[PDB]
Order: C-alpha cells, then structure tokens, then sequence
C-alpha cells in the first residue's frame, strides 16, 4: 500500500 | 438529522471532543450534522471533516482487506468448502463501507462544493471528491467500476487543474492532491508510470520553491514531500 | 434480534473473522446473536464472547476517561464556562458503555450462569458478573453506587469460592479472577490493602504449583502471574 | 491504571 495524505 | 436540534457550534466543539476521545464514528456524525446546517466550512472545520470521515473509512478499508485476503485464499485450488458466510461478512463490510463514501460524496454534492468558490476550499473538496470515489473503486468489480474510475479521475483532474493555477508549489492542500493522485494512477488506474511521474514533478517543484517558507510553512510542505519521496522509493 | 435468522456455527464463524479483522463491535453482535441461541458455549465459544465485548468496553472505557478528564478541568478555578456540551458528551459516552455493561449482564442472567455446572463455565461466567459491574461502578456516582459495587464484589466472592474448591491455584481462570477482584479491591473499593494481599497471596501459591505444568501450561500461568507482578510493583 | 486480564 502505497501511503496517501495522512 | 439526528443532529437537525443541536447548534452549529455545538457540533463543531463535540467533534473536537470526539477527536480527543478516539470516536471518530460520532466525530464524523457531529460534522456531517455541522454541515447540513447549510453554513461554509471554515479551514479548521474542513480538516476535522476530512480527518472523520478518513479515521472511519480507513478501519473499515482495512478490515475489508482481511478479509478479501482470507476470501482469496478460499478459492484456492486445495481449499476447504467453509460454506457463504466468508463472502456474507466481506459483502457487510464492503456495503458499509460504500455507504459512509456515498454519505461523504452526499455532502459534497449537496452543497459543499458548489458554494466553495475560494481555491483552498474548492480544491479541497475536489480532492475529497476523488479520494471517496478511489475508495469506491478499491471494492468495486462490476459494470460501473469504470464509471467510478473515471469520477475519481474527472474530480482529481479538476482539482489539480485549479491548484496548478492558484496554488505555490508547496501549498500543503496541493501536495496532498497531487500525493493522492499518484496514489489513484498506481494503484487504481494501472498507470505506474504517472504515478512516479507525477509525484517526481510534484516533489522538485516543492523543492525549489522552500526557500520562500516561514520556518513553519516549511515543515509543513516537508512532511508531505517526505511521503512523495517514500512512495517513489517504494515504486522505483 | 437481528441474528435470529442466522446459524449457530455461521455466527460464530463470523466472530472469528470479525477479530481478524478488528471489527470487535460486529464479533460481539455474533457472539451475542450465539448466545441467544440458547445452548452452552464452549471454552473457545465463552473466550470468544469475552473477547469481543472486552474490546467494545475498553474502547469506550477509554473515551469516558478523556472526556471525564476534560469535564473535571473545565470545573476548576479559573476554568472558561464553555457551556454543557462535554457534560452532554460525557454523559453519551457513558450511557452507552452502561448499555453495553447491562447487555452483558443480561445475557449472563439469562440464561448463562444458571446453566453452567462446571467449574470452568461457572467461574467465568462470574468473573465476567463481577468485570461488567466493576465498568458500571467505575462511572457510577449516584444512589445506586454502592449496591453496583456489592454487586461486583458478590459476583467475584462467589467465583473465588469455587475456584479455591474446583481448580489448581495455576488454572488460568481462577489466576485472571484473583487478579481483576485485586484489581476492584484497589480501584473500586478502596481497599489498597486486600489488593496487595490477594495479589501476593495468589502469585505464591501459583508459584509453588508450577511444577505440575507442562511447559504450554506454564506458559499459560506465567503470562498472568506477570501482571500480578507488575501491579505488585505499581502498588508498593 | 491497574493491569486486568488481557
Ligand atoms: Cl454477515
Ligand atoms: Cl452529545
Ligand atoms: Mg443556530
Ligand atoms: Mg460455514
Ligand atoms: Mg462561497
Ligand atoms: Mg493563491
Ligand atoms: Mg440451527
Ligand atoms: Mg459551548
Ligand atoms: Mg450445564
Ligand atoms: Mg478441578
């Protein structure tokens, strides 16, 4: 999972 | 609305007290309840949405991925027959899911975006539109999985349209959009080569505009270049 | 109830999942849709059910103490009068985890212990008697509080009894006993003394009996002797 | 906080 905006 | 009795600003400091608490199932009702009162969201009012909804929908995304996995691997060759209710409880999950991002695309529609006129607020919610959407897409298998593609598609392209337009380079509403976007085009789109491309080009023009950044606004944008840079060390 | 329709072996089939997935309020909805069916559980069966609704009540254990630390600042000197809205979302909170507290109770009352005959179901069955009303008496503050704490205790003391007849001083179920009535003796009934007694007493009489165990066992014993150990340490 | 049974 590539990481999106926290 | 359950919420239709309590005052705006009511709502808006229970979020903020849910937030502290851990509840973002009643964090997310306290705002959706803020924004049926019809008013425009604020900066900080957007952000305690956004954060809500993105707690909910992010356990119930992942607990569908288990069990998807654990669905999988029951139709492998040499498995066990264990009977419907593996489906039945991923299906449960996947139609909850789906109504908390048709819930959030509600209140986009009716009538967030449409009154949202300033570039920090439209590309904001432009943004939410196409998140919700890609979520939409992470589960979908049938005849309108294109269809949600391209709404997810259409809503990022828009807001990156206008972001390109009003936004600096290292604005942190625009980071994230384009961070997201790379997202969609790697793991929704097939499109691994936008994906890096985008989060390449993304990431040096943020670079190169730092030196115009209070000390503040600098970690800011930072943190969000470091999750471009993260995930370009991941695809390449 | 809305698992009526449901099998036996499905629902608990779906608890199963539910906890792979993090999903405790769903595997504690099974888990009561299983009780309902009216027949005893099994060692897995009762482990599952306190599980589930030990993760539901801790969850909302935890939300309460935040919002109750909150609402006791907001009463000092000096405090803004910020208006009733965190008494109001205290008092939320806290109505549902005492909703949450009397389900377990009922379905224990109805009809859990009066069937259990063995040590091991019985012992608990009201372990969990004494633990649901140890969470009531942790928020309780009116006229009723001291009868929701002769509750727990009587709960625990009748579980001690039989556990000091029935099962080895190492048995895992009479070990978590002692620990969570140590635990109400010190929190609850203000009785720092017979909270480090009890503790220390079953710690060593546990200890001289770990020569018994095979390895699994004494794994199993150590594990909660540990905690024992820790509050030892915290209490004295 | 006490330690209860996990
Ligand atoms: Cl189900
Ligand atoms: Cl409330
Ligand atoms: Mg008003
Ligand atoms: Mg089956
Ligand atoms: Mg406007
Ligand atoms: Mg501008
Ligand atoms: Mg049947
Ligand atoms: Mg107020
Ligand atoms: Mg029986
Ligand atoms: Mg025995």
């Amino acid at each position: 999972k590539a990481k999106s905006c926290t | 609305g359950a919420m239709g009795s309590m005052e705006r600003a009511s709502l808006i400091q229970k979020a903020k007290l849910a937030e502290q608490a851990e509840r973002y199932e009643d964090m997310a009702a306290f705002m959706k309840g803020a924004v049926e009162k019809g008013e425009e969201l604020s900066n900080e009012e957007r952000n305690l949405l956004s954060v809500a909804y993105k707690n909910v929908v992010g356990g119930q995304r992942a607990a569908w991925r288990v069990l998807s996995s654990i669905e999988q691997k029951s139709n492998e060759e040499g498995s066990e027959e264990k009977g419907p209710e593996v489906r039945e409880y991923r299906e449960k999950v996947e139609t909850e899911l789906q109504g908390v991002c048709d819930t959030v695309l509600g209140l986009l529609d009716s009538h967030l975006i449409k009154e949202a006129g300033d570039a920090e607020s439209r590309v904001f919610y432009l943004k939410m539109k196409g998140d919700y959407y890609r979520y939409l897409a992470e589960v979908a298998t049938g005849d309108d999985k294109k269809r949600i593609i391209d709404s997810a598609r259409s809503a990022y392209q828009e807001a990156m349209d206008i972001s390109k337009k009003e936004m600096p380079p290292t604005n942190p509403i625009r980071l994230g959009l384009a961070l997201n976007f790379s997202v969609f085009h790697y793991e929704i789109a097939n499109s691994p080569e936008e994906a890096i491309s985008l989060a390449k080009t993304t990431f040096d023009e943020a670079m190169a505009d730092l030196h115009t950044l209070s000390e503040d606004s600098y970690k800011d944008s930072t943190l969000i270049m470091q999750l471009l840079r993260d995930n370009l060390t991941l695809w390449t």
